């Protein structure tokens, strides 16, 4: 017995947290660690070498920024406690972590020893009651309401395509890489450098992150784009000065879909949900590819759906309809599925308890997880 | 909870019975939503530590253990009647209204009230009109052997009553436990010395009697 | 408590009203020795940050203990709630010193508890029960 499960969906990106049953995450901020990087002269200065959250957005100048996740794996630990304690903070969630169990998401194919940690320190310094650590893909299919399909979710570090059949996520099919937002967005910034426009600081990798969000689209063909005469949309800087894009708008979004383009010899994302389909049973691929729903972050590029369905038409056989879901809540659809999930009373049933993790330790989220 | 508390205080005072829309906003509030379902974890445990009851029927005397279940029973009760009060039923539909069905279907089932009364009555017929008052009370071994018929007569009744056959029969030695206090108690009393030989043949008759009835 | 009494008497609108007022006439010396030099921010970050070592500590139990299983497994309380302390920022050297009194605490229990017994006088097999429950407290600890 404890109080309401706490969802925590933590991104590469931005982590998403709040209580099971409510509708959205209420608690969102980004996955990273801002610690300042001048000299504090006087007193009365901003206090506190940690700055996390809209305290780390608010003073972004001041700060160097550190992201402890990096292509869905904690690097950082430290920073990964810290920012978890955030998650409990007077500022977000305003309880403490004694009393509620917990549903993490992790990433498909991650490390054990990043689950393993993980559990650890949720289970020794935040002494959680309870504790499931899920897959994001499986709660984002749960969250569109359908049992059967495949989630292409597309986030901050990885990106990854996974079928579910009756609710049970397909292990020997899920084809993920580690190319996602933040490889688009640095692919950005050395296009951007390779239009005048240099950016070294670890706080202007968030205004080139801003000018992704903005002013970045998928063009339906490439090679005719390419050819064409630019464009060069006009983006405002926040100090006030303005930037041409031109051909770096819809050539950065291009890496999802061609990671040669910095050298990695992985699939591409239709390539991904393609061979996700095609590694499954020969009986379940049509209603495969008549299921698919997007998830994550960078789903959310101006003609993501266009260019996706017309690549994998163009790689999927023929007479079979291909219907690419692509809901509102992409940003939030694996959070609502945790927050359904954790809603249940089969819930009860699938956590590791704290007295079972004692006894047992990582075995125990080994058996249950899987 | 205080502020529970204090809100049926002001809607009583209206004349008014109170409702979820009275808190308004605050039931959006996740902390004092957590804070309902920390005060309804902490009603289940206590109910629980009474649900959870338990007394070795071997250890005391058959009395004990039909007073042990009266109370139980008495208890039972009383906790179902305060489970039923405005306050607590206010409390649940204030968590249920911020979808946390977790603490209400835990106190629906998780308590294991319905479980423990469903037993309890179920273990009524037996209890409710257990004779041994009349034993504990005979003075003659006449009175002893019709209130040990009466007790198995109402023994009878277990045919229609679940309980335990090892625990029945614990409860069955400890009738014969006090059926032995009795009969030395009485026969105590006798003063077998100061009397004749024929009436000591006339209370062994008797107490062989009982014996054979038993 | 008393620092959170102090903040919200800080919070009050006669001493914004006071601080805006001393502004607005350059009097900048009160305001800033205000703001910097109370140490009430960093006294309610240390308070804040030791509160969850000191909040529910079960030390009564071991004060109320009578019976040396009682000791015993308030002990144990004791020792889970100090492994709180990774949570927190408490000084280290600190915590030592709390181990420290916690044994005083725990000396002064079983030498009342032991009084109570009269350990000379009794039986020896009483004694050693005795002895064996009070040697497993020291094992335990
Ligand atoms: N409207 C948008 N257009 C393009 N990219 C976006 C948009 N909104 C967010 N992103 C990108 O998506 C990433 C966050 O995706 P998210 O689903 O939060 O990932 P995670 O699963 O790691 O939480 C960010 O790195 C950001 O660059
Ligand atoms: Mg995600």
């Amino acid at each position: 017995i404890a109080n309401q499960p706490v969802v925590i969906d933590n991104g590469s990106g931005v982590i998403k947290a709040g209580f099971a049953g409510d509708q959205i995450p209420k608690y969102c901020f980004p996955n990273y660690v801002g610690r300042p990087k001048h000299v504090r002269v006087m007193a009365g200065a901003l206090e506190g070498d940690i700055f996390i959250g809209p305290k780390a957005e608010e003073h972004r100048g001041l700060l160097s920024i550190r992201y402890p996740m990096e292509h869905g794996i904690v690097k950082d630990w430290n920073d990964m406690e810290r920012i978890w304690q955030y998650v409990y903070s007077k500022d977000q969630l305003q309880t403490f972590s004694e009393e509620h169990p917990v549903l993490l998401t992790e990433a498909p194919l991650n490390p054990r020893k990043n689950r393993e940690r993980a559990a650890e320190v949720f289970f020794e310094t935040f002494n959680v009651p309870a504790l499931f650590i899920s897959m994001q893909a499986v709660l984002s299919l749960y969250a569109t309401g359908r049992t059967t399909g495949v989630v292409l979710d597309s986030g901050d570090g990885v990106t990854h395509a996974v079928p579910i059949y009756e609710g049970f996520a397909m292990p020997h099919s899920i084809m993920r890489i580690d190319i996602a937002g933040r490889d688009v967005s640095r692919f950005l910034r050395l296009y951007l450098r390779k239009e005048g426009y240099d950016f070294h600081s670890s706080s202007e990798f968030e205004i080139v992150k801003a000018i992704k969000e903005r002013a970045c689209y998928l063009s339906i063909n490439p090679q005719k784009d390419e050819t064409l005469e630019t464009e060069k949309a006009q983006y405002y800087l926040p100090d006030g000065s303005t930037i041409e894009i031109g051909p770096s708008r819809f050539r950065a979004p291009e890496l999802l879909f061609r990671p040669d383009l910095i050298g990695e010899e992985s699939e591409g994302i239709h390539e991904v949900l393609v061979f996700a389909i095609q590694k499954s049973d020969m009986d379940l691929r049509r209603t495969l590819f008549s299921n698919i729903v997007l998830s994550g972050g960078s789903t959310l590029f101006k003609g993501f759906g266009d260019r996706l369905l017309s690549e994998v038409k163009k790689l999927a056989p023929k007479d079979v309809k291909i219907r690419i879901s692509a809901p509102q809540e992409r940003l939030y659809s694996t959070w609502i599925g945790g927050s359904i999930l954790a809603s249940l009373d089969t819930f009860k049933k699938m956590w590791v308890s704290k007295k079972e993790y004692e006894e047992d330790g990582a075995r125990s989220i080994h058996r249950k997880t899987f | 909870h205080p502020m529970i508390t204090n809100v049926a205080k002001q809607c009583y005072e209206r004349g008014e019975k109170p409702k979820v829309t009275d808190f308004g906003d605050k039931v959006e509030d996740p902390t004092f939503l957590n804070q309902l379902q920390s005060g309804v974890n902490r009603w289940i445990r206590e109910i629980q530590k009474v649900t959870k009851l338990d007394r070795d029927p071997a250890s005391g005397t058959a009395l004990q253990e039909i007073s042990f279940w009266l109370n139980l029973e008495r208890a039972l009760y009383r906790i179902q009647e305060k489970r039923e009060s405005p306050e607590v039923l206010l409390t649940l539909d204030i968590l249920k209204h911020g979808k946390r069905f977790h603490a209400t279907v835990s106190f629906d089932t998780d308590t294991g009230l319905k479980q423990a009364l469903e037993t309890v009555n179920d273990y009524n017929p037996l209890m409710k009109d257990f004779p041994l008052n009349d034993l504990l009370s005979a003075t003659e071994l006449d009175k002893i052997r019709q209130a040990l018929v009466a007790i198995f007569t109402h023994l009878r009744k277990i045919r229609n009553t679940k309980y335990p056959i090892q625990r029945a029969l614990r409860l069955v030695e400890a009738i014969s436990r006090d059926l032995s206090s009795q009969l030395l108690k009485v026969l105590g009393t006798r003063k077998l010395m100061h009397v004749a030989y024929e009436e000591f043949e006339k209370v062994m008759v008797a107490c062989f009697e009982v014996f054979q009835t038993w």
